[PDB]
């Protein structure tokens, strides 16, 4: 029935991936085997979404993994629940992709390509009908942004009517990985807009500063990120894997969430962001989730929201409260708060309680929102880039692979009507 | 997968080659013998030796690289030696003549002799493996053996395969301390088939590593040991995510990508740290940020320039031991806000994340002591442009009155071959100076 | 036609900046290649004076 197929590109994008696995199998109770220790109701109903029935109830991952460099699946597979996968999905070439988009598409991208679009085609002929596809990588190298927007881009074209939901890597000036970083960055951003439903941010230093200042952790690593992103996509995807009262769907809100189709990028983020030492000192109430999920402080961006105006915001909850609570605090912030959010628009603010709390953890709420709040890494970038294209610096490695130079001159342009447009659609004046 | 083949030409590129051989070996626990004598006691050994050595069918390694030289005396002396038994004779190549700190010689009479077997050595080599990703050239500028040959192979080698790295590793003759007279000559024609035949080229010299052994590791009495330990270190930290995994690999590809802006300018700045010796290990806290900051330090460089005379435009950043990412971005947040290093007024950013989990080893007899982990740094600035001037002024007025150039007038070779050079020279530090003008 | 002259003043002082933009080197540029030719009328002008 309606189930969801989950891709994986990019190593960053391939652990977060493996880890967001191994979370959902210990919630719903499935032991590193593959077989079934749950102890719940809901655990086995609507646990085909991402698995596959077969023999014995031994229930399958369904994850295609795509990259460039045997060394990931390696590593991944060494893990604790690596050796419950399915090894045809580890489609690894030979060469790596050395941080280049252009190589890793036009090279790396033509001749492993098949295999893939082999392998998807037949997950989803497997299943009666699906609803859409889950990509999870980051646009730091050669290998998640590559080739993550080619197969996004094939899948449209071949199943328009499908969902495109991922959470790309944002990057970030202060923590940077690439120094071409700024290229591939802009490369993936016009297919993003051109070729992709809906796309979520997810910049690393943010939630670097949010433990350090919040969780206060003595050695917070990737795995720590990881373990927060695989909660923020759980509370995302609560809303169908474990239907409550008010239950919804990823195009529902992609649909009452995008005004345009050019504006699709989000902001999200999770409630609960305590300390070790505050979590038996802690009151379980409303007005504490609403502020932090209001506040600047608990979100996960590199950047303010207060700069601009907030257009459209869902609030989804996960466990047993109330539903007067949701709305009188809406209703309070959009009165107290009236500058922050678009006036022309009333009620910019969605409810949705999901009564089946998460396992672990009883009270629990994620943040989807989309705030003026990402102008400014646009333009940033696009100062950046004009800078990098002024003297043409690091480009014959581009025109060596024998795509030229207007493409980045057609993708500068795109940029700046974005920005534009999203500078003049921020102050939105009610008239003249 | 990921494998490589060693180059290794000349005296020095031989005895480098070994040093890095027996770190490998004692990093991986690999008996001299060639087989896992260790049946009692295990120390290590499970992992994957397949980047740099081979499993035969009886349970032995075969080391791959490539030990040319001419003088046999070289060969001789390794021979005798308690390795001999691990590597095969068929790969140390011998010779009647020799070179010797001389180019025309060892380019045409000497070097287009001994061509079609060390191709074939290659070739087989090659064929031998699944995966090639680059070369580790061992050679040379002073020695003639590391020169002439050195480029009369990487010409061939570059024309054979256009889609492989090709590296560079060799010595600088120091403007201060010399060994030979003529090492300006080689130099300045082994420069220009390194730069228009060649993909990244590193330089380093022997000065600064005196001046960094007897500032911090206290020796009164230097060796070549040392020498050879130091850049065995460096090599295996450039290469440490090939043989192992960690947080974020960095393979081969991955940082030659952008360590080059410009083909041009493929000539980075190597920095290994800590470079202490064990006493200095022991009552020293160490952190990230601290060697980081270090790491820019001009005392601690392989070359002599004074980073404060131009900025950066490229820079690599590499570690190898027990690193937390938290510690990594507090380095990066105080380098940026640095008011005394200087970058270009067009890169905000630039740098890589490698994170190693294997520790760097130790050596029972060595210098270096146990450090929790190991860093090493790769930046272009054009400060070390000086070093490409002052050779050129040293070309210049060692040219004028042709002194030592009959003999290679008598040799064989066409005298405008020092005039092209010495354009190109100028040409290359034309286009480094005007790079390293901002707006 | 001191502004022609003006003209073609203006073809030499580009030679002074993309002469460090000669992308010739390991015979792989940018503006060149084995499909795209060759210094020509815009990259003979790449090559020229101080």
């Amino acid at each position: 029935m309606r189930e969801i197929v989950h891709l994986q590109a990019g190593q960053c994008g391939n652990q977060i991936g493996a880890k967001f696995w191994e979370v959902i199998s210990d919630e719903h109770g499935i032991d590193p085997t593959g077989t079934y220790h749950g102890d719940s109701d809901l655990q086995l109903e609507r646990i085909n979404v991402y698995y596959n029935e077969a023999t014995g109830g031994k229930y399958v991952p369904r994850a295609v993994l795509v990259d460039l460099e045997p060394g990931t699946m390696d590593s991944v597979r060494s893990g604790p629940f690596g050796q419950i996968f399915r090894p045809d999905n580890f489609v690894f070439g030979q060469s790596g992709a050395g941080n280049n988009w252009a190589k890793g598409h036009y090279t790396e991208g033509a001749e492993l390509v098949d295999s893939v679009l082999d392998v998807v085609r037949k997950e989803a002929e497997s299943c009666d009908c699906l609803q859409g596809f889950q990509l999870t990588h980051s646009l730091g190298g050669g290998t998640g942004s590559g080739m993550g927007t080619l197969l996004i881009s094939k899948i449209r074209e071949e199943y328009p009517d499908r969902i495109m939901n991922t959470f790309s890597v944002v990057p970030s000036p202060k923590v940077s990985d690439t120094v071409v970083e700024p290229y591939n960055a802009t490369l993936s951003v016009h297919q993003l807009v051109e070729n992709t439903d809906e796309t979520y941010c997810i910049d690393n230093e943010a939630l670097y500063d949010i433990c350090f200042r919040t969780l206060k952790l003595t050695t917070p690593t990737y795995g720590d990120l990881n373990h927060l992103v695989s909660a923020t996509m759980s509370g995302v995807t609560t809303c169908l894997r474990f239907p409550g009262q008010l239950n919804a769907d990823l195009r529902k809100l992609a649909v009452n969430m995008v005004p345009f189709p050019r504006l699709h990028f989000f902001m999200p983020g999770f409630a609960p962001l305590t300390s070790r030492g505050s979590q038996q000192y802690r009151a379980l109430t409303v007005p504490e989730l609403t502020q932090q999920m209001f506040d600047a402080k608990n979100m996960m961006a590199a950047c303010d929201p207060r700069h601009g105006r907030y257009l459209t915001v869902a609030a989804v909850f996960r466990g047993r409260m109330s539903m007067k609570e949701v709305d009188e605090q809406m209703l309070n912030v959009q009165n107290k708060n009236s500058s922050y959010f678009v006036e022309w628009i009333p009620n910019n603010v969605k409810t949705a309680v999901c009564d089946i709390p998460p396992r672990g953890l009883k009270m629990s709420a994620t943040f989807i929102g989309n705030s003026t709040a990402i102008q400014e890494l646009f333009k940033r970038i696009s100062e950046q880039f004009t800078a990098m294209f002024r003297r043409k610096a690091f480009l014959h490695w581009y025109t060596g692979e024998g795509m030229d130079e207007m493409e980045f001159t057609e993708a500068e342009s795109n940029m700046n009507d974005l920005v534009s447009e999203y500078q003049q659609y921020q102050d939105a004046t009610a008239e003249e | 997968m990921r494998e490589c083949i060693s180059i290794h030409v000349g005296q020095a590129g031989v005895q480098i080659g070994n040093a890095c051989w027996e770190l490998y070996c004692l990093e991986h626990g690999i008996q001299p013998d060639g087989q896992m004598p260790s049946d009692k006691t295990i120390g290590g050994g499970d992992d994957s030796f397949n980047t740099f050595f081979s499993e035969t069918g009886a349970g032995k390694h075969v080391p791959r690289a490539v030990f040319v030289d001419l003088e046999p005396t070289v060969v001789d002396e390794v021979r005798t030696g308690t390795y001999r038994q691990l590597f095969h004779p068929e790969q140390l190549i011998t010779g009647k003549e020799d070179a010797a700190n001389n180019y025309a010689r060892g380019h045409y009479t000497i070097g287009k002799e001994i061509v079609d077997l060390v191709l074939d050595r290659i070739r087989k080599l090659a064929d031998l493996c699944t995966g090639l990703q680059g070369f580790l050239i061992f050679h040379s500028f002073g020695g003639g053996t590391g020169s002439g040959f050195a480029s009369l192979l990487m010409e061939r080698l570059s024309v054979d395969y256009g889609k492989k790295s090709k590296l560079e590793f060799a010595i600088y003759p120091a403007p201060q301390v010399s060994t030979a007279v003529v090492e300006p000559y080689n130099s300045i024609l082994t420069t220009h088939t390194t730069l228009e035949h060649s993909d990244c080229a590193f330089m380093v010299d022997n000065e600064a590593i005196y001046d960094i052994c007897r500032r911090n590791l206290d020796i009164e009495r230097p060796t070549y040991t040392n020498l050879n330990r130091l850049i065995g270190q460096i090599v295996s930290s450039i290469t440490a995510s090939l043989r192992f995994d960690g947080a974020l690999n960095v393979d081969l590809t991955e940082f030659q990508t952008n360590l080059v802006p410009y083909p041009r300018i493929h000539f980075p700045l190597a920095t290994y740290a800590p470079v202490i010796s064990a006493e200095k290990a022991y009552h020293e806290q160490l952190s990230v940020a601290e060697i980081t900051n270090a790491c820019f330090e001009p005392a601690n460089q392989m070359v002599k320039c004074d980073p404060r005379h131009g900025k950066y435009m490229a820079c690599c950043m590499l570690y190898r031991g027990d690193v937390v990412p938290k510690d990594v971005n507090a380095a990066i947040a105080t380098i940026k806000t640095k008011r005394t290093i200087q970058f270009v007024d067009w890169c905000p950013t630039g740098f890589k994340v490698g994170i190693n989990y294997q520790p760097p080893t130790v050596v029972p007899g060595g210098d270096l002591a146990k450090v929790q982990r190991a860093v090493c740094m790769l930046s272009n600035t054009t400060a070390i442009a000086e070093a490409w001037a002052r050779l050129d002024h040293k070309f210049d007025l060692m040219y004028a009155k042709r002194a030592f150039v009959h003999w290679y007038v008598g040799e064989g070779m066409e005298e405008g071959e020092f005039s092209e050079a010495r354009e190109d020279l100028a040409a290359l530090e034309k286009d480094y100076e005007e790079v390293g003008v901002d707006s | 036609k001191v502004l022609l002259e003006r003209e073609e003043k203006q073809k030499d002082y580009q030679a002074r900046k993309m002469h460090y933009l000669l992308s010739t080197k390991q015979i792989s540029g940018i503006y060149n290649s084995p499909f795209r030719e060759h210094p020509d009328p815009w990259e003979l002008r790449l090559q020229k004076a101080k």
